[PDB]
């Protein structure tokens, strides 16, 4: 995360460390939304260009975590994969698009202070917040400028207008993505950058005092640079696949 | 069903550092 | 690189 700050301890007890067993580094983010799955970026898992093909055994899920680095005793809780869910229209070879996936636990992880589930949007939830302008949160232990962080580190950052979006890239953006940031002019800055991948963007619902996680963090050109936006896989356009996948495995 | 609510933070009625940040924004 | 090294048990 570019231009954050080091998160409060347990400010995100939804976040999760997508870790490599050999050799043991991070991978990714991701979140847990409920004991027994998590969700994350599917470029985190899949991305042939790069030569990128994990596979449940390659990799362990982390919960609970502050420190980047150190192993976190009687504190974080460390999960193996039971089975790896990739969109079927995931779109690897152009754009990013559908960029989900959801993992499921070996066991259920238990609940504690540093350890809880976010929710998933419902459709009003989603039309409410997600206007131009309105802030969400974006959490990480990935690059602090395009070395790495000590502890999680947090950014809230306003939601872009879809045409400033577009007129920021040369990519095609679909309807299952948007971005986030300041614009250059704004003053304030701040982006997620690699290794913040498949991390969680949340916001804080009025209506109700819950956190939804109504993106993934999934792309963008360089970190933090004037006139570019970070690009977020839209949660709630794909919830119908999510709810799929749990309802049927 | 109790997802959302952090347990050292509403679950207690404490409020982080920057939260109302995102309060503020929705207009 | 710099990880502290977990429980051999998780592996
Ligand atoms: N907010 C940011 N600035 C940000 C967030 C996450 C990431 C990590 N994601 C990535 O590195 C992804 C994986 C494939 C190439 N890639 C890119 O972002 C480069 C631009 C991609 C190229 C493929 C089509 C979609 C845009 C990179 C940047
Ligand atoms: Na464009
Ligand atoms: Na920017």
């Amino acid at each position: 995360i570019v231009e954050g700050s080091d998160a409060e301890i347990g400010m995100s007890p939804w976040q999760v460390m997508l870790f490599r067993k050999s050799p043991q580094e991070l991978l990714c983010g991701a979140s847990l939304i409920s004991d027994r799955w998590v969700l994350t970026a599917a470029h985190c898992l899949l991305y042939p260009p790069w030569d990128k093909n994990f596979t449940e055994n390659d990799l362990l899920v982390r919960i609970g975590k502050h420190s980047r680095t150190r192993y976190e005793r009687n504190i974080e809780k460390i999960s193996m994969l039971e089975k790896i869910y990739i969109h079927p229209r995931y779109n690897w070879r152009e754009n990013l698009d559908r960029d989900i996936a959801l993992m499921k636990l070996k066991k259920p992880v238990a609940f504690s202070d540093y350890i809880h589930p976010v929710c998933l949007p419902d459709r009003e939830t989603a039309a409410s917040l997600l206007q131009a302008g309105y802030k969400g949160r974006v959490t990480g232990w990935g690059n602090l400028k395009e070395g790495q962080p000590s502890v999680l580190q947090v950014v809230n950052l306003p939601i872009v207008e879809r045409p400033v979006c577009k007129d920021s890239t040369r990519i095609r953006i679909t309807d299952n993505m948007f971005c986030a940031g300041y614009k250059p002019d704004e003053g304030k800055r701040g982006d997620a950058c690699e290794g913040d991948s498949g991390g969680p963007f949340v916001m804080k619902s009025p209506f109700n005092n819950r956190w939804y996680q109504m993106g993934i963090v999934s792309w963008g050109e360089g970190c933090d640079r004037d006139g570019k936006y970070g690009f977020y896989t839209h949660v709630f356009r794909l919830k119908k696949w999510i709810q799929k996948v749990i309802d049927q495995f | 069903a109790d997802c959302g609510l952090r347990p050292l933070f509403e679950k207690k009625s404490l409020e982080d550092k920057t939260e109302r940040e995102l309060l503020e924004s929705y207009i | 690189g710099d990880f502290e090294e977990i429980p051999e048990e998780y592996l």
